[PDB]
């Protein structure tokens, strides 16, 4: 049986690379390539596994894994190498961002001209979530955006879900910078629940932008009510968010307005809710006007301005922007 | 080591903790009744919604929601039932 | 119909599951394409769905596929081919919970490195799955897990809960599959058990080989009483066997029932030889093929005039409105399925009693 | 001191061949140790439990003389029956997985020795860690929704309605399958009276009102609920719902019974009701009922307030502020704004 023959092979192969002495091995497990691809199906579990053995020396050893590489793909052409070749891509690019790892990265035209001008929607959702990735990082928002609105189109993939999670937040910051909100809550709402299952660090961050999407939403339903988002409701990085969402419905002024000020450093400082603040403490009070001003016929300003905690001029702007 | 095993492969299933969630649109718990059946004294069936998201609603709750917006209440996708218990 | 065999077809084709080792090349799966025409051709497909879902759950959650790149294929080709979509929803969710759970015991073997655990840390596989799809019962089964195993299901509880908290898992000893070690004289043979039949093997070790009985080891297993017997029959009536590893039944009779009070021994000098010659580093393998896991014309007359009742009420409505006032209506009667209002749905529109609207794909218009 | 049992249990545990003449050995122990001068019978539990723990012993009689231990020990005085249980579950701890039946029975003897005790809190935090849902073990339906209506109600007796609410969810659960119809019975009383520490006075009424209708239930427990659902009727916020369940109550014959008849045949006939007829009733408001509103201001005269304004809408075509004050105790102020909230929404 070969399989247990190339299997003690790649055993001393790397009891010798314990050892370095590197051309050797490289040498051998080059010359072996072939001999094992063609005599038993190798794809995934040999090569992945000595790959989890190889990368703890991510230091150093670069050359080793960039001729590694190298040969893997101009020798293994049969078959597809794509599936583990975009995880390269991840390892090396996205490392130093702009580097020319980028640019070369687009190998796959070949494929991309195949699909578009099907049936590839893996390979096509993956490499859409690199370059969204890749772009977000460069803070490019027009090709983020076309990028969005070319990968709408695939509805017949199976993704992991993770990628499909990246694609949707990029969406729903897309949409929730060009102003539909409606759009963005159901896409923040997809990636959280994707980022739940599989993911940890961008976990508790989609959330958070779900809440401020449907606080945005002229109100209605509580996002912490699904089975999804209530286990994270006594979340301490998330306590301030559930208690602004308690304290938008159910109308009231002074406890959204102290929310705010105690949170501070919790709440503004990212570059996205502190600039939306400005809508809202402004939705709130024209929910409060309105709803304060039903039963009465002749209403004194300065009383409405003692009611929403806010000076006569803004009262009467309020009341004239409602009015027109 | 006789008599011992030596490689074990654990397979285990999750589900989540609380399946009946409270009524989003009503705020009251979902399988107990609506606001109207219980007043008016007929609230023995009041059976819930559960759809094809996860989402569990009352029939009365969304009876009037639908009318509206036909999309799930909480998720925003299309709105099929998927299986109604009670 | 054939059905079933039919699938057992696939099972032979699209991985190895169990003599399905003939395997020549990518062009069987064009092969495969044509039994996918059969399915077109033929009906009742509901017993050919349920016997490819699970011939998938036993390929899937035992890790003997063939190929990987044809099974994610065949979802696709299958729903090209014409399916419900609640198969196809289902096959996709349990792919991606295979998916994720290979990151999730990566994980896990890698934190987890210290404390030692009772085996080593890369002996331990564990592979969590969503319940919702990749199983349909809900009862749970003592099975009176070895000391071996009793350290090593809490730390999984204990990471699932640190990192994924909000979800409980029930752990289903009725799929789970390990190797272990028999001692048995002239040669030992690694044996692949499930959680039954190691429990059942590991009573009789406390003891040298010994003879128990049938009461005494329904008591040491605790198992769910009659199916402790149908671990018995894994255990004496393996097919394709020269030698079983408890060659005992006491006043002989047949595995399948009467055991009452047998006196079972594992036997300590049992010729369990691979070829019959030198048992030096032999395996086998027990599990086998296990994979453990109102008349209706009558009752479908039922709802259909219910659907006409509605549309006749009201010409205009939407799928979603339609569903809400057909599950107003029907609480009385017995509560529907989602498969049966669905049917219904496409025999109206087939009859051409009422009109799909071409801008809206949702609005329904009464004929 | 006379520490020489453990010294016998190790030279019995290396035993080779297995035997029963070990339980009769313990009971012997624990029989001529009931009666002991002191508290050498506590330490010889305690070394016998720690001893036992061990995994060495077969997991084939160590159960049943475990639960036989487990069965013998509330014939014993609480004092030492409390630190045994504690010290068998915590050495039970390491290893639950395997003993997942006298861990339930053994902290369901200590909340009952609790609760016997007057003591509300560490009863609940007990019966909480008997694992219901993440066990290997099934445990049948009534045991569960028994075991949830003990944890809900030993909440409510400690002031705490928000975990009483959250352990009377799950019980809701389970409560439309049980066929047990006292269980039933129970989980309603308990339904009740969370929705009543709730604050929700109306949904309480009307559930007590329900309540009292069943023909299971006996005759003072329906006069009980009889009371408590007028108490909560009078005590709810003016409006239709409220004005059709006094007319209810009005109709009911048995309601002449209670203390506070004058009182609904006052508030059914929109009559303003003063502070000289009310100072009988908040003697007998429970007490959870009689605290504020954070405003100065008690739930009784809130919901007396509003009644009046609700009844004074009915004889008066317009009145100035400084009149509505004067009959409604109010200075000159808070009289609009809960005029102004007693619109809107659709109650006057
Ligand atoms: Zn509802
Ligand atoms: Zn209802
Ligand atoms: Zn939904």
């Amino acid at each position: 049986k070969g399989e247990w023959g190339f299997k003690a092979l790649k055993q001393m192969i790397k009891i010798n690379f314990k050892l370095t002495n590197f051309p050797e091995m490289m040498n051998r497990y080059k010359q072996l390539l072939t001999y094992i691809r063609s005599a038993v199906t190798r794809n995934y579990s040999e090569k992945s596994i000595n790959s989890i053995l190889d990368y703890i020396s991510t230091s150093k050893q670069m050359d080793l894994l960039q001729e590694f590489y190298e040969t893997t793909l101009e020798a293994l052409k049969d078959a597809k190498n794509d599936r583990l070749w975009f995880k390269t891509n991840t390892k090396l690019g996205k490392l130093y961002l702009e580097r020319e790892e980028y640019g070369k990265l687009q190998k796959i035209l070949r494929q991309l001209h195949q699909s578009c001008q099907l049936k590839k929607g893996t390979q096509l959702l993956e490499i859409y979530a690199l370059e969204i990735q890749m772009y977000t990082a460069q803070k490019n928002n027009k090709k983020l955006k076309a990028l969005y609105e070319q990968s709408l189109h695939i509805k017949s993939a199976i993704p992991h879900p993770l990628i499909m999670g990246v694609i949707r937040e990029c969406g729903g910051k897309m949409h929730l910078r060009e102003g539909e909100f409606e759009k963005a809550h159901t896409d923040f709402f997809e990636a959280f629940k994707n980022y739940d299952e599989s993911g940890s660090p961008r976990r508790t961050t989609c959330l958070k932008y779900l809440v401020l999407a449907n606080m945005l939403m002229k109100s209605g339903i509580n996002p912490f009510d699904s089975q999804e988002a209530k286990p994270y409701k006594n979340d301490p990085e998330i306590l301030a968010m559930t208690n602004l969402v308690s304290a938008y419905q159910n109308n009231d002024i002074t406890e959204f307005e102290k929310i705010l000020k105690t949170n501070h450093s919790n709440i503004m400082d990212d570059p996205f809710i502190r600039e939306h603040i400005e809508e809202l403490l402004r939705n709130i009070r024209t929910q409060v006007l309105i709803k304060l001003i039903k039963p009465y016929t002749r209403i004194h300003i300065p009383f409405i301005s003692k009611e929403l905690n806010i000076d006569v001029a803004d009262v009467e702007s309020l009341l004239v922007q409602c009015i027109l | 080591k006789m008599f011992s095993l030596k490689k074990w492969n654990a397979v285990a299933m999750w589900s989540w903790d609380v399946e009946c969630d409270t009524c989003a649109i009503c705020r009251v718990q979902v399988m107990d009744a609506c606001l109207r059946c219980q007043a008016e004294n007929k609230q023995e069936d009041c059976v819930v919604v559960w759809g094809e998201c996860n989402h569990s609603f009352h029939n009365c709750c969304m009876s009037l929601w639908v009318k509206q917006n036909n999309r799930c209440p909480l998720c925003q996708q299309d709105w099929v039932v998927q299986r109604i218990g009670k | 119909k054939c059905p079933e065999l039919l699938a057992n077809y696939c099972d032979m084709l699209l991985r190895k599951t169990p003599l399905s080792k003939k395997l020549t090349s990518e062009e069987i799966e064009a092969k495969l394409k044509e039994v996918l025409l059969v399915l077109k051709y033929v009906q009742n497909k509901d017993v050919f769905m349920r016997y490819h879902k699970a011939h998938l759950t036993r390929r899937l959650i035992l890790d003997i596929s063939a190929d990987s790149e044809i099974e994610e294929n065949m979802v696709e080709w299958l729903r090209e081919v014409g399916m419900p979509a609640d198969y196809v929803n289902k096959l996709a969710r349990m792919f991606q919970d295979i998916k994720v759970s290979e990151d999730l015991n990566q994980a896990f073997k890698e934190m987890h490195k210290n404390n030692k655990l009772a085996l080593p840390a890369d002996s331990v596989n564990i592979k969590i799955l969503n319940a919702g799809a990749w199983s349909r019962s809900s009862e749970k089964v003592f099975v009176s897990l070895p000391t071996e195993l009793e350290d090593l299901i809490p730390e999984v509880e204990e990471f699932y809960k640190k990192n994924h908290s909000g979800r409980k898992l029930h752990w289903h000893h009725l799929m789970s599959n390990g190797i272990i070690t028999f001692k048995n004289e002239v040669g030992q043979y690694d044996l692949e058990v499930t959680t039954f039949q190691l429990a059942v093997l590991f009573a009789w070790n406390q003891r040298p080989r010994e003879k128990i009985s049938f009461e005494n080891l329904k008591l040491a297993t605790e198992l769910p009483d009659a199916e402790l017997r149908r671990t018995l029959w894994s255990l004496v009536a393996f097919p394709k066997l020269k030698r079983q590893v408890l060659l005992y039944e006491p006043q002989v009779n047949s595995p399948k029932d009467f055991t009452e009070g047998t006196l079972f021994s594992v036997n300590q000098e049992f010729s369990l030889i691979k070829n019959a010659k030198v048992q030096k580093r032999g395996k086998i393998n027990l599990i086998g093929r296990l994979q453990l896991t109102g008349i209706v014309q009558l009752r479908i007359l039922r709802t259909q005039e219910a659907i006409i009742q509605i549309m006749k009420m009201r010409k205009k409505i939407s799928n979603a409105q339609l569903q809400t006032e057909l599950v107003e209506i029907l609480k009385n009667m017995f509560l529907p399925q989602k498969k049966m209002i669905k049917e219904q749905i496409e025999w109206l529109i087939e009859h051409k009693y009422i009109r799909r609207d071409e801008s809206d794909i949702n609005t329904f218009i009464y004929m | 001191m006379a520490a020489a049992v453990r010294q016998d249990l190790a030279q019995l545990m290396n035993s080779s061949g297995s035997h029963k003449d070990l339980a009769g050995k313990y009971r012997q122990i624990l029989e001529k140790a009931i009666q002991l001068s002191g508290a050498e019978q506590l330490e010889a539990l305690k070394a016998f439990v720690e001893a036992m723990v061990n995994e060495n012993v077969s997991l084939v009689i160590s159960r049943q003389l475990l639960t036989d231990f487990c069965t013998h020990l509330p014939n014993l005085p609480d004092s030492t029956a409390k630190e045994i249980y504690h010290f068998t579950l915590e050495k039970i701890q390491p290893r639950v997985i395997s003993f997942e039946e006298q861990v339930a029975s053994i902290r369901q003897h200590l909340a009952s020795i609790y609760e016997k005790e007057e003591d509300w809190r560490n009863a609940a935090q007990v019966l909480v860690g008997i694992p219901l849902e993440t066990g290997q073990k099934q445990y049948n339906v009534d045991y569960k929704l028994e075991t949830y209506l003990k944890i809900a109600r030993l909440y409510l007796e400690d002031d705490d309605p928000v975990q009483a609410e959250a352990y009377i969810n799950r019980a809701s659960l389970l409560q439309n399958e049980s066929t047990n119809e006292q269980l039933q019975i129970h989980y309603k009383v308990c339904y009740a009276r969370v929705l009543d520490y709730r604050r929700k006075f109306i949904e309480a009424a009307q559930r007590y009102n329900e309540l009292s209708y069943k023909t299971i239930v006996h005759e003072s427990e329906r006069l009980e609920a009889l009371k408590h659902a007028l108490h909560c009727t009078i005590l709810a916020s003016a409006g239709q719902q409220r004005s059709r369940m006094l007319a209810t109550l009005f109709k009911d014959e048995r309601c002449q019974q209670l203390a506070a008849y004058g009182i609904l045949e006052k508030m059914y006939l929109d009559r303003i009701i003063r502070g000289n007829q009310l100072q009988e009733f908040a003697a007998m408001l429970m007490p959870h009922q009689k605290a504020t509103t954070a405003d100065g201001s008690s739930i009784l005269d809130r919901a007396v307030i509003e009644h009046n304004l609700l009844s004074a809408s009915k004889l008066y075509n317009n009145i100035t502020f400084e009149e509505l004050g004067a009959l409604l105790e109010i200075p000159a102020a808070k009289a609009e704004k809960i005029a102004s909230q007693m619109i809107t929404e659709g109650r006057m």
